[PDB]
C-alpha cells in the first residue's frame, strides 16, 4: 500500500520486532499510547470467599488473583457488564471460575493458576482460559497452603481496558526509538568531554548510514522511520495485540467522525 | 485580602511572590540565546496564553 | 513536582507497589465488679474496614473480655509523604 | 510476602519463575545474573523484581495453626 | 455530548472544540493530521487539567472551507492510513510468520 | 489567651497541600469531600431563587 | 462643621470595602434597586457597578481623635481605586 | 448453642453460648475466637 511501510526483524510468541517507516510521529505514538492503553482484554475483578484459613488475609489473595493473565482471543465476542442487562453478571458478559484446596500433607502445597477451574459456559469461545508459559506449565503461583488450612473462593472476570486499571495490561513493554544516529538534532546530548565516545551506540544504529560530519544540517527532514518491539503478558498473540490496537485506534476516529455527522 | 492586591507587600517595598522552582529554570533555557522553535511546537504554545489575541 | 513534591506512576500502584495492610485493634469490658454492677454486649436493643478476628477471653477476676481485630487496604493517595 | 504476580513498572508477569528461578539458585548453583539472564529478564526494572524481594511466607507458615 | 463545537470570537473562521472522555492519544493525531492541510492557517490544542479528560482543539481556517469539513478531510485521511498499516502489517506478519512458523 | 484572644472557631477546614502550575495565582483547588462539609447560608432573593430552588 | 473639611476628598479602601459590603447586604435584603439589572446576579457586582455610576445613597461619618467628625456623601467622594 | 466460639490451641470447636464460662472443654484456656461468619465475602480486585 501507499501508506506506512512495515518491516518486521524478529517475531516470537512473546515479542514482536519491527521497522514502521512512511509514516508521520504522531501516529506511531498514537500507535504505542493505543496498544498499552485500549485494548479490550479479560481479567478476574470480583472476588468473593468462602474460606480462608490461610496465612495471607482475602483482599491480598484478591488482589493477586486480579492480576494473573487469562486467554481473551475471542473477548470481542464477549460483552462489557456495564452494557449487558444482567444483573451482577452474565455467561455473555461475564466469566466465573472457582479456586478450592485445603491443606493436605505436613510440606507446602502450592496454590497455582493451573488449579483454577473453569465453571460458567464458554459458549465455545476461546476465552478465560489461565495463560501458562511455564516450562513446566505449573502456571503462576497464586499462594501456599500448610497442611491443616483451607482456601476456596469464586471468582468473576470481566471485559475491561487496561487504561480503567492495570491489571488489563495485555502489554508488557515496548521499545520505541527512531533516528538513532540523531540527525535531526532532536536532542543535545550531554557529555564530559565528547558525545562521540561518551555514549554507547543503539543497536538499531547499523540500520542507517552513520551521519556525514561534513554535511550540513538538513533542516527539513522529517522523524520518518520508525523502530518499535512489543513485548506481549501472553494473554494475547503479539500480533494480534498490534491488529487490536490499530483497530481500536480506527474506531476511537470513527466514533468521532459519527459524532461530526450528529452534530 | 484577594491575592493580586498584595502583589507589593509593604514589608519591603518588594513584591513577596515570584517565578521559583522548575518555572524560573525553564525561563532561562527558553530566552537563551540558542533557543528556537519550530511553528508546529509554537501554534501549540500560543493556544496555552489565554490572553492571546489570535495574531500569529 | 515543582516543590519537594513526587510523580508516581498509576499503573505501578495498580500492580502493587506501596501497597500495605492496616491493622487497628478494639477492645473492651463486658463490665465492672459483680457488685452490684450489671451491663454486657448481647446485641442490645434500640474509620474503613473489615473484621480479620474476633478474641474474647476473661481477665483472671473472671470478667468477660473482648478484643477486635479490624483491617483495611491503603492504596497511594495523592499526597502522602514519601 | 510472596512474589508479586507482576512487575510494577514492565508489567511483565514474574509469579512463575520463582520455583525454577530458587532450582538454578540451587540445583544449578549459579549467580543471580546469569540465571536471571536465562529467565529473559533482559530489563533490570523486571530483574530486580525477583533479584531483591524477601520470601517471607516461609517462616509465617512455620506457624502450627 | 462527547464533543462540543464553538466559534471562536478573537479571529474569523476560527472554531474550538471540546472532546469529553478523550486526550493526548487521539488529538495530538488529529493536529499532526490538521497541520499537512494547506488550506489550514492554525491548528493547535491543549489540555485543560490533567484531573478531567477534557481535550481543547482549535482551528482556524481560509475563507469559504468549514473548519467542521477540515477536521472530516483529516478524519478520513487518518482512517485511510490506519487501513493502509494495517493491511500492509498483516501481509508482513503473515510472510514472516512463515519463517516464525518454525521460530516462536 | 485561651479563649478570648483566639479560640477554636467551625466553618474551616485543614488538610494537606500541593503544586498545581495549571491554576491561576487567585484560585486554588478545594477537595470535594470538604465542599460537600463546609457550607454558607446564602438569602433567597429574586434573582437566585431559581438557582437556589435546583441546588435545595 | 461642614464648611472647610480638612479631611481628603479621595474615597478610602477600606471605606470602599465597607461601602460595597454594605451595600450588597442591602441588595440581598430585597432592598432598592437604583441601576438596571444587566444579568449581575451577584449583588455584590451590583453594589460595585452602582459605585461606579455614583448611585449609591450614603453618607459616611469620619472621626477625628478628639471625637469630632466629618460628614461625606458618597457622591462627593473621588474613587481611584 | 450457637457455634459461636473455637477452642484457641485447639482445632475443635466449643460452639458455647451465655453462661458457660470461658475455659476450653479440651484446653483449658481462657481463649476463645470468634466462629467466622458464614455469610460470603465480596472484594474487588484491583
Ligand atoms: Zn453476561
Ligand atoms: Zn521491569
Ligand atoms: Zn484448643
Amino acid at each position: 500500500e501507499e501508506g506506512p511501510q512495515v518491516k518486521i526483524r524478529e517475531a516470537s510468541k512473546d515479542n514482536v520486532d519491527f521497522i514502521l517507516s512512511n509514516v508521520d510521529l504522531a501516529m506511531a505514538n498514537s500507535l504505542r499510547r493505543v496498544m498499552i492503553a485500549e485494548i479490550p482484554t479479560l481479567a478476574i475483578d470480583s472476588v468473593e470467599v468462602e474460606t480462608n484459613t490461610t496465612v495471607l488475609a482475602d483482599e491480598f489473595i484478591a488482589h493477586r488473583l486480579g492480576l494473573i493473565p487469562l486467554q481473551s482471543m475471542d473477548i470481542e465476542q464477549l460483552e462489557y457488564s456495564r452494557d449487558c442487562f444482567c444483573e451482577d453478571h452474565c455467561d455473555k458478559c461475564s466469566v466465573v471460575l472457582t479456586l478450592q484446596a485445603f491443606g493436605e500433607s505436613e510440606s507446602t502445597t502450592n496454590v497455582y493458576s493451573k488449579d483454577l477451574v473453569i465453571v460458567s459456559n464458554l459458549m465455545g469461545r476461546n476465552i478465560g482460559h489461565p495463560i501458562i508459559q511455564d516450562k513446566e506449565g505449573n502456571g503462576v503461583l497464586i499462594c501456599k497452603l500448610r497442611k491443616g488450612q483451607e482456601l476456596k473462593l469464586t471468582c468473576v472476570a470481566k471485559k475491561g481496558i487496561a487504561k480503567e486499571h492495570a491489571k488489563w495490561g495485555p502489554a508488557a513493554a515496548i521499545e520505541f526509538e527512531y533516528d538513532p544516529w540523531n540527525k535531526l538534532k532532536h536532542t543535545d546530548y550531554w557529555y564530559e568531554q565528547d558525545s562521540a565516545k561518551e555514549w554507547p551506540q543503539s543497536k538499531n544504529c547499523e540500520y542507517e548510514d552513520p551521519p556525514n560530519e561534513g554535511d550540513p544540517f538538513d533542516y527539513k527532514a522529517q522523524a520518518d522511520t520508525f523502530y518499535m518491539n512489543v513485548e506481549s503478558v501472553g494473554s494475547i498473540p503479539v500480533d494480534q495485540v498490534v491488529v487490536r490496537g490499530i483497530d481500536t485506534l480506527q474506531k476511537k476516529v470513527a466514533s468521532i467522525l459519527l459524532a461530526l455527522t450528529q452534530m | 485580602c484577594a491575592v493580586p492586591l498584595q502583589i507589593v507587600s509593604p514589608q519591603s517595598n518588594k513584591p513577596c511572590m515570584g517565578i521559583v522552582q522548575d518555572t524560573l529554570c525553564g525561563i532561562r533555557k527558553l530566552t537563551l540565546r540558542d533557543t528556537f522553535i519550530e511553528l508546529d511546537q509554537v501554534l501549540n504554545m500560543l493556544y496555552w496564553v489565554p490572553d492571546w489575541d489570535g495574531v500569529i | 513536582n515543582q516543590e519537594d513534591s513526587m510523580i508516581m506512576n498509576q499503573s505501578s500502584i495498580d500492580r502493587g507497589l506501596f501497597r500495605s495492610l492496616f491493622f487497628r485493634s478494639y477492645m473492651d469490658q463486658e463490665k465492672k465488679y459483680g457488685m452490684s454492677i450489671t451491663e454486657t454486649f448481647e446485641k442490645p436493643q434500640r474509620e474503613n474496614g473489615i473484621v480479620d478476628q474476633v478474641l474474647v477471653t476473661t481477665n483472671q477476676d473472671g470478667l468477660k473480655f473482648v478484643k477486635v481485630r479490624v483491617r483495611t487496604t491503603k492504596i497511594p493517595q495523592i499526597g502522602d509523604k514519601f | 510476602m510472596i512474589v508479586p504476580v507482576r512487575c510494577f513498572s514492565c508489567g511483565k508477569v514474574v509469579g512463575d519463575k520463582w520455583e525454577s528461578y530458587l532450582n538454578l539458585l540451587q540445583e544449578d548453583e549459579l549467580d543471580e545474573g546469569t540465571a536471571l539472564s536465562r529467565l529473559g529478564l533482559k530489563r533490570y526494572c523486571c530483574r530486580r523484581m525477583i533479584l531483591t524481594h524477601v520470601d517471607l511466607i516461609e517462616k509465617f507458615l512455620r506457624y502450627n495453626p | 455530548s462527547k464533543l462540543k463545537i464553538d466559534p471562536d470570537t478573537k479571529a474569523p473562521n476560527a472554531v474550538v472544540i471540546t472532546f469529553e472522555k478523550e486526550d493526548h492519544t487521539l488529538g495530538n493525531l488529529i493536529r499532526a493530521e490538521l497541520l499537512n492541510d494547506r488550506k489550514v492557517l492554525f491548528a493547535a490544542y491543549k489540555v485543560e487539567h490533567p484531573f478531567f479528560a477534557r481535550f481543547k482543539l482549535r482551528i482556524q481556517t481560509t475563507e469559504g472551507y468549514d473548519p467542521k469539513d477540515a477536521l472530516k478531510n483529516a478524519c478520513n485521511s487518518i482512517i485511510n492510513k490506519l487501513g493502509a498499516l494495517k493491511t500492509n502489517f498483516e501481509t508482513e506478519w503473515n510472510l514472516q510468520t512463515l519463517a516464525a512458523d518454525d521460530a516462536f | 489567651r485561651g479563649n478570648l484572644m483566639g479560640k477554636r472557631v467551625d466553618f474551616s477546614a485543614r488538610t494537606v497541600i500541593s503544586g498545581d502550575p495549571n491554576l491561576e495565582l487567585d484560585q486554588v483547588g478545594v477537595p470535594k469531600s470538604i465542599a460537600k462539609t463546609l457550607t454558607y447560608p446564602e438569602v433567597v432573593t429574586p434573582y437566585n431563587i431559581d438557582r437556589l430552588t435546583q441546588l435545595v | 462643621p461642614k464648611d472647610q473639611r480638612a479631611t481628603t476628598p479621595y474615597m478610602t479602601k477600606y471605606e470602599r470595602a465597607r461601602i460595597l459590603g454594605t451595600r450588597a447586604l442591602q441588595i440581598s435584603m430585597n432592598a432598592p434597586v437604583f441601576v438596571d439589572l444587566e444579568g449581575e446576579t451577584d449583588p455584590l457586582r451590583i453594589a460595585m457597578k452602582e459605585l461606579a455610576e455614583k448611585k449609591i445613597p450614603l453618607v459616611i461619618r469620619r472621626y477625628l481623635p478628639d471625637g469630632s467628625f466629618e460628614d461625606w456623601s458618597v457622591e462627593e467622594l473621588i474613587v481611584d481605586l | 448453642a450457637t457455634l459461636k466460639y473455637i477452642c484457641a490451641e485447639c482445632s475443635s470447636k466449643l460452639s458455647l453460648s451465655r453462661t458457660d464460662a470461658v475455659r476450653c472443654k479440651d484446653c483449658g484456656h481462657r481463649i476463645l475466637l470468634k466462629a467466622r461468619t458464614k455469610r460470603l465475602v465480596q472484594f474487588e480486585a484491583r
